[PDB]
């Protein structure tokens, strides 16, 4: 007997999951497929390197700033330029917008359907229609945290869905002192309702301790994400790894990112199974994005969002495995990330007119790297005398949880099912609730 | 109103951009009975009886063949929603190269890549299409949401008009209209063409007479000319008008005619084509599979 | 087994006079083209090439007044710029540049058209057939 979960629904993507049993009628093989390829990596190249941060946002819609950005940071390095303290904040400003809106897009839109409904029968009610018609109070707050988050987005950025401001040594625009006020009296309600998110996280997360429901897909890995001077950063720093025990295994430039990670290939999915290479294919698992980044990090960049995470951290522990606590770090970071949007917008140099250095002579080699929603991302390009990408290389985010998503969807058929009669409904959407955890971005993991 | 969706070859940016209604999105929703959207809900197969239907994406996989089928049976309308869907978009860039080129760097020679015994994942996912091809190319497509992607205010202006029963009408001119910059009385001249880093640009004057290959000439209006307005020039998302078939033919050709205008008899015919260094790359971004020449031939 | 599939573009005022008169001195040539009537040559665009190559075109003809005798002064000037970013742009998409041919013939020239048809068919056929077409309708 086979059966299919496809396609995996409330995720960003093409996934699906196959559960086979064996004659006797006992589980055999719990997969997890992505079923998407474009092959951005080689129809890159022979474009213009400057073009390369037009055509990475289109990886994926909702992180199309991260893509925009580490295309960027590639192609500043492909020209020898160091941009403008304005221009790096204003990066800076758009990156923390834009976590904004992928979060609350996440865990209100995509996530809490099975947080608030976790064993029901009825599909139609386990969507953001069915929370917003018995709590709408919770929707509502959803789209005006997204709303204010691409609002700094389609300021800075120009666009809200694939900005285009991050050009060859810096900024094409600079901020305006009027847009700087209005974002900046936005900020504190964003800030605000990021709060009031943890703690619907916090009740939501009670109501899956209750069912049993919180070990669901529980294995220990690396975990990996950047620091600057080992305080959280998603826009600057560099690559910590540490080990299932919380020990700083390794510390490094994104630019050598070749030299720790490898991604293998497994017949069944698009979708490659990256490890640290030192360690190898089992030994080397890690996983990325908030909980991985909380582990990692000594302490967070912003006060209110370090507050909660010092409570979660004597609770739960360092480094914590849990992948439905990926939920709650998630919130964490929708807080700090809200935090810092106001921060860089008191920031007097936000509004400077030094916003783009000239470019300087090609060199055929560069490596962007930033901290996307959903975890590490890097650009690598190499180019010609001319500035035409030659070769280049992607290692985006999700690609790096597959790893854990195929585990873990074994787990939650190891804890529930016995026989094919035990893949009832509810159990089946377990298996997508552990992959949900990871917030998923399938377009962007295969690039 | 049955409302459903689904996405192909995409970035899920169309579908986010429905999301970027906002507050508008849930009485959107309340008003229509969106019965599949694998994005927000667990609705898995495509129910009968759609009455309007949101596709999103080209076609660039076996499997996505088979959903814009399924889907053209299901629904009574069917929408190319955004560009990529429309013609192709992004990519449709993947046309340059064989699927075997696409595959093998990706699973092979990537600089991380580890595969020892040297294999492209082949069970249980989709074989790829010969070429990204736009929706319109496999089943029949009623309307189209122009933009990569599509502004919230017009996927809502399309999606109301529909539910009221009457034909969705698209703006008709070229990016010009709409964008701020001044263009000169006399008329466009081009005396050197400048890749996008090349100099600094005035923030006043058309990008396409300062030298940058602008697409706006080339390119639908609606989206509000954000690029040029942010100082950087149109890249053709929008696509072309409906006058124009191929959006970059009509560009170059308008791009060669200005070229040394001022000095038409003697400017140099070969200082352009020795100049642009990827003219696909530069006139087919967004538009390649819907090219009269949609390929590359190996 | 095979004839080669020849689209010409000629202007109303030269080429197309030029080709009426090999015509009228019986200046025999190969039958693969077929020729499309246009006043000037500055009527032709990229896209007008481009859309022949998708009909299935092994070659792309176009005819037009000697630079300088345009009968609408400058036409073919602007088509002289089209035509060249237009041959690399042919290369780019994996067709051979010499499938696609321009050239400068009056009306008297019948000979030269003559044997401008000539050479653009042994050139094409010697090139085989342009496989856009069979690769499209898969
Ligand atoms: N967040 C994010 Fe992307 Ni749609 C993923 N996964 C990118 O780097
Ligand atoms: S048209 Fe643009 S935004 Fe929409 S799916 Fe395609 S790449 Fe994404
Ligand atoms: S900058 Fe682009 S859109 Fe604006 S007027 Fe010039 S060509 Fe038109
Ligand atoms: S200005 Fe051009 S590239 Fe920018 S959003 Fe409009 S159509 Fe797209
Ligand atoms: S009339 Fe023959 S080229 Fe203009
Ligand atoms: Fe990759």
């Amino acid at each position: 007997v086979k059966l299919s979960v496809e396609p995996v629904t409330r995720v960003e993507g093409h996934g699906k999951i196959s559960v086979s049993f064996d004659d006797s009628g006992n589980l055999d093989k719990v997969r997890f497929h992505v079923v998407e390829v474009r092959g951005f990596e080689k129809f890159l190249e022979g474009r213009y390197v400057e073009d390369a941060p037009i055509y990475t946002p289109r990886i994926c819609g909702i992180c199309q700033v991260a893509h925009h950005l580490a295309s960027a940071k590639a192609v500043d390095n492909v020209f020898g330029v160091k941009i403008p303290e304005t221009a790096e904040l204003l990066r800076n400003l758009m990156h923390q917008g834009a976590t904004v809106h992928s979060h609350a897009l996440h865990f209100y839109m995509l996530a809490a359907p099975d947080l608030m409904f976790p064993t029901t029968d009825d599909v139609l009610k386990r969507n953001l229609m069915g929370i917003a018609k018995e709590h709408p109070e919770i929707i509502k707050d959803a789209i005006e945290l997204r709303k204010a988050g691409q609002n700094v987005v389609r300021v800075v950025g120009g666009r809200a869905i694939h900005p285009v401001t991050a050009v060859v040594g810096g900024q094409s625009k600079s901020l305006k002192e009027e847009e700087r006020d209005e974002l900046l009296k936005l900020s504190e309600r964003t800030i605000e309702l990021s709060e009031k998110s943890i703690e619907v996280g916090k009740k939501l997360l009670e109501n899956i301790k209750d069912e049993d429901l919180l070990d669901i897909g529980y294995f220990e890995s690396a975990h990996m994400g950047m620091v600057n001077n080992g305080v959280h950063d998603l826009y600057d720093g560099k690559l910590r790894v540490v080990n299932s025990e919380g020990k700083v295994e390794y510390e490094f430039d994104p630019s050598e990112y070749m030299n720790y990670i490898a991604e293998g290939v497994k017949p069944y999915s698009y979708l490659k199974f990256p490890y640290l290479k030192d360690k190898g294919e089992e030994d080397g698992i890690y996983r990325v994005n908030t909980l991985s980044r909380l582990n990692v990090s000594d302490k967070m960049a912003t006060p209110l969002a370090q507050k909660y995470y010092d409570e979660f951290v004597k609770e739960f522990g360092k480094p914590c495995h849990h992948p439905m606590l990926f939920h709650y770090a998630r919130l964490i970071e929708l807080l700090s990330s809200a935090e810092m949007v106001k921060e860089l917008l008191e920031n007097d140099k936000i509004v400077g007119e030094d916003i783009r250095a000239e470019p300087e002579e090609v060199v055929g080699d560069g490596v962007g790297c930033v901290e996307a929603p959903r975890g590490t991302l890097i650009h690598h390009f190499k180019t010609d005398d001319d500035g035409i990408i030659t070769d280049t290389n992607l290692v985006v985010a999700t690609v790096q949880n597959n790893p854990a998503m195929d585990i873990g969807v074994r787990k939650v058929a190891e804890k529930y099912i016995k026989a094919p009669e035990d893949a009832t409904p509810q159990v089946l959407n377990y298996m997508e609730m552990l992959i949900r955890a990871y917030d998923p971005c399938l377009s962007c993991a295969t690039h | 109103v049955k409302i459903a969706t689904t996405w192909l070859g995409g970035c899920s940016g169309c579908h986010i951009s429905l999301l970027d209604l906002h507050e508008e999105l849930l009485n959107l929703l309340e008003n229509v009975e969106l019965v599949h959207c694998p994005v927000l809900m667990d609705v898995k197969e495509i129910p009968d009886e759609v009455e309007v239907a949101l596709i999103e994406g080209g076609i660039r996989n076996e499997e996505n063949l088979e959903i814009a089928k399924e889907m053209r049976e299901r629904a009574k309308i069917v929408i190319a929603f955004g560009t990529c869907a429309a013609f192709g978009g992004v990519p449709g860039l993947g046309n340059l190269y064989s699927n075997d080129e696409l595959l093998d760097k990706a699973y092979k020679t990537t600089i991380t890549t580890k595969n020892d015994d040297g294999i492209i994942p082949n069970e249980e996912v989709p074989e790829l299409v010969s070429r990204v091809k736009p929706l319109s190319e496999v089943i029949e497509v009623d309307y189209f949401i122009p933009g990569c992607p599509p502004n919230p205010e017009m996927i809502a202006e399309v999606v109301k008009a529909l539910l009221e029963g009457k034909e969705p009408e698209l703006p008709k001119k070229n990016l010009c209209e709409e964008c701020a910059r001044k263009k000169s009385e006399e008329g466009v001249a081009i005396e050197t063409i400048k890749r996008n880093y090349e100099g600094n640009p005035d923030p006043e004057k058309c990008l396409l007479e300062q030298g940058y290959i602008c697409l706006g000439i080339a390119t639908r209006e609606g989206c509000g000319a954000p690029c040029p307005s942010s100082g950087v020039p149109c890249s053709g998302c929008s696509g072309p008008t409906d006058a124009v078939v191929d959006q970059g033919a009509k560009m170059i050709s308008a791009l060669c005619s200005d070229f040394g205008i001022d000095n038409d008899r003697d400017v140099d015919p070969m200082i352009l084509p020795k100049s642009i260094k990827d003219k696909i790359g530069s006139f087919y971004k967004f538009t390649l599979p819907s090219a009269f020449v949609p390929i590359r031939l190996k | 087994e095979w004839e080669p599939k020849i689209i010409g573009f000629c202007c109303n005022w030269c080429t197309y006079g030029g080709a009426d008169t090999a015509g009228v001195g019986r200046m025999q040539y190969p039958p693969s083209i077929r020729i499309i009537r246009v006043m000037c040559s500055g009527r032709i665009e990229p896209s007008l090439i481009l859309k022949a190559f998708k009909e299935g075109a092994d070659g792309v003809f176009v005819g037009g007044c000697h630079l300088g005798d345009c009968h609408y002064d400058s036409g073919n000037y602007k088509w002289q710029r089209r035509v060249m970013m237009l041959y690399e742009l042919l290369e780019e998409l994996g067709i051979e540049k010499e499938r696609l041919n321009h050239e400068w013939i009056s009306a008297s020239e019948g000979e030269k058209f003559q044997n401008t048809m000539k050479d653009f068919y042994n050139k094409i056929e010697a090139l085989g057939p342009c496989k856009l077409k069979e690769e499209l309708d898969k």
